[PDB]
């Protein structure tokens, strides 16, 4: 094209694409537009627009490609040599097949996309008022193995058989009278209350007798 | 309704006590999700309940396209106010005899941010706003959906929804500047900031209508 | 060659920078490539093609052009978007021409370096702020009075029958609507800051994100 | 009573975990706090040693071994047993609900040299202890019997303590759980 002055564009084209084998690399650096300029070199020519049209299915992978003659193969390498400098090194399908593989090492979709909001979904539970835990542990157990467990305070074995009559004395002297009743009273309400608030929370019904049989302690 | 006592071994003394159910139904109605639907889909409702007194003009975008009349526009900014207001507050109105405003045309007439302004000298009350801002805001959408007897378009619902943010946020500085003039307005809309860690005085039994709880982005750049 | 096919996908790109699509996940550069493809297969496209082209800033040349050319190349624009239902600054465009000429210079690899900034290209402005916009205000209100006023039964219209209400109800029920509001609402005001960029006011984020704290307080006081 | 004056002393031994050696204690409620989990980890810790080796009179020795983790919200709410525990192929494995121990704390409370006390540290003391025991029952249970059975008891803690109680009243008695009763109507 008049404006793409083809000459410098194909020199570029070339030094990109010889980076399709690992012997040679865009200095570390690439434009699109470098892409975009060897493309157009290869639709400027029909030796290379026959292998241009065969990129497509580089990412278009479910593209058809057929077979060719022995003459009609070694005519793209012939192209391929034609557009290299210095063809006579290895010149070969191992090669091609090493320049898909290049494509698909240079097409793997570096997003760009702009920039979007992101929006958050605080809290749900479902509508089936009597849902019970036990479902709800087929989800809840899985964080055990999705999430990183934390390690325990390693500070040696023992247990604190180490709380000699000294500070007791004086505890035991202060040792206040209060109607333990009604602090029992306190604890166990909270306790209950903790679940029944658990249970409101989560939509879910329970056996109040059930409750009951699991809290009873004494007997004989 | 639910009686309950308490007991120990060494004692026949015991506590009783009772507790309601109510609450929590109450709970649990509030953790459901579709009750709480029901309060965004009241509120919109009711919002095109009242507009239905209108002359409405339903093609609501090209009717604000016309330029050919301002009255219904006014109008339909009004009615709009009176509507958050009445919200907020279940028993308020505003002087009726006359409020005559404003419309912005370009960029050089209109604030980027805000584009509902507000200004008021020697007792009037003046506020203006840009057309063709919002015209462009209304104009585009691309909802492909693909996320994670009055034939009322589901996808012009959205452009009839988004208004009300955008004045409703209007309305928060109506109100500090109504209740604190204009040197506190003006340094408060400076930085938007400082609303909520002013007014905590906001605090009412009916709440604003953002609830699904983020609107954030990469926190690269933030520098 | 499926020219068809080439132009399906490659509208997206130009629609998305164009103005703010709620589509997402666009990014791809074998789409950008059947684009400039079809622009250089499109004779009467050619014009545009080359504009586009020019994306180096030490030759930043964008050529003049009579306005009779600029209106055909916007025509042109408007039919192929299938959107002549409205039409949008030329600046924009060469904006987003800036913009590619970003991704363009950007050697981005498998890292997904989203840009996110929005579009700085502009020329000659001054650096501004709201001190600046403040100041100049004033005056350009001021010297204009109110269009008009009148009345219209205006007092306190209210509700009406629930169960009519309830009609529309159902009509509603089915619908996304609690995505509805990024579906649109939100990327449409976030986008709409370029306005800042218009005159270089230097948008911050820093206070847009005020509506985060300012939400959590409907949950303090339950 | 006499039987008074041993559950009160057993307490006030107990409060030899109280202000435990080592143990920093800017808050008997250190929950409030989020960024170091050691602390409260380590307490439960203290408190399943003391448990064990009351109810047991001479493995001295414990394990130091364990993993830990704290859970915080509702989709990883777990109704019932405010903490729970697992032995996982000799890998001890806890997790813990902080807002619902920080709210079960904050409940007001009825009513009806130097120092002092006062009953609500009992209090606090007594809730942590007595919800500790449901999930010691839990874990001695599976410490022998298979994983099977042992949710079993998970998804009804009823059958263990309608059944398996051949560890009489008798190994239960050091078991201060048993002088309390409670009905709900």
């Amino acid at each position: 094209e008049e404006l793409i002055n083809m000459r410098r564009y194909r020199n570029a084209a070339r030094k990109l694409i010889h980076h399709y084998s690992l012997n040679s690399t865009s200095s570390t650096e690439y434009k699109i537009s470098d892409v975009v300029m060897t493309m157009i070199f290869l639709l400027r020519s029909e030796k290379y627009h026959s292998l241009f049209k065969l990129l497509e299915t580089t990412f278009d992978d479910y593209t058809c490609r057929p077979q060719m003659t022995q003459v009609q193969t070694d005519t793209l390498l012939d192209a391929v040599r034609s557009l290299l400098e210095m063809p006579s090194t290895t010149i070969d399908l191992t090669t091609v097949d090493i320049m898909r593989s290049s494509f698909a090492r240079c097409f793997n979709s570096p997003i760009m996309r702009y920039a979007k909001i992101v929006l958050l979904q605080n809290v749900a539970l479902q509508r089936d008022k009597r849902t019970t835990l036990e479902e709800l542990l087929i989800e809840r157990g899985e964080k055990i193995q999705m999430l990183q467990p934390q390690q325990y305070i390693n500070s040696g074995t023992e247990i604190p058989f180490c709380d000699d009559a000294e500070f007791l004395n004086r505890l035991l002297k202060h040792i206040d009278p209060y109607p333990l009743s009604r602090m029992y009273y306190n604890a166990a309400n909270t306790m209950f209350y903790t679940t029944m608030e658990n249970y409101a929370v989560s939509n879910c019904k329970f056996n109040i007798e059930d409750y009951n049989n699991i809290f009873k302690v004494m007997e004989n | 309704k639910v009686r309950t006592v308490t007991e120990i071994v060494n004692s026949d003394e015991k506590i009783q006590k009772t507790y309601e159910l109510a609450e929590f139904d109450l709970k649990n109605l509030s953790s459901l999700e579709s009750y709480e639907t029901l309060k965004i889909k009241l509120a919109l409702s009711k919002y095109m309940a009242m507009l239905s007194t209108l002359e409405m003009t339903q093609p609501l975008l090209e009717i604000f396209r016309n330029k050919a009349d301002t009255r219904q526009i006014a109008a339909v900014v009004f009615s709009t106010l009176a509507f958050i207001h009445n919200r907020f507050h279940p028993l308020v109105t505003n002087f009726t005899n006359k409020m005559e405003f404003v419309v912005t045309e370009t960029n050089d007439t209109s604030i980027p941010g805000e584009p509902i302004l507000f200004t008021e000298n020697e007792g009037v009350l003046l506020c203006s706003v840009d057309r063709p801002s919002i015209v462009k805001m209304l104009s585009r959408e691309f909802d492909t959906e693909a996320l994670v007897d009055f034939s009322i378009t589901e996808v012009e619902a959205t452009q009839y929804l988004t208004l009300l943010l955008t004045v409703e946020h209007a309305y928060l500085h109506y109100y500090i500047f109504k209740n604190y003039g204009v040197f506190e307005y003006c340094k408060s809309l400076t930085d938007h900031s400082l609303f909520t860690n002013k007014l905590r005085s906001t605090m009412s039994t009916k709440t604003s209508n953002l609830l699904l709880s983020k609107f954030k982005f990469t926190i690269e750049d933030f520098d």
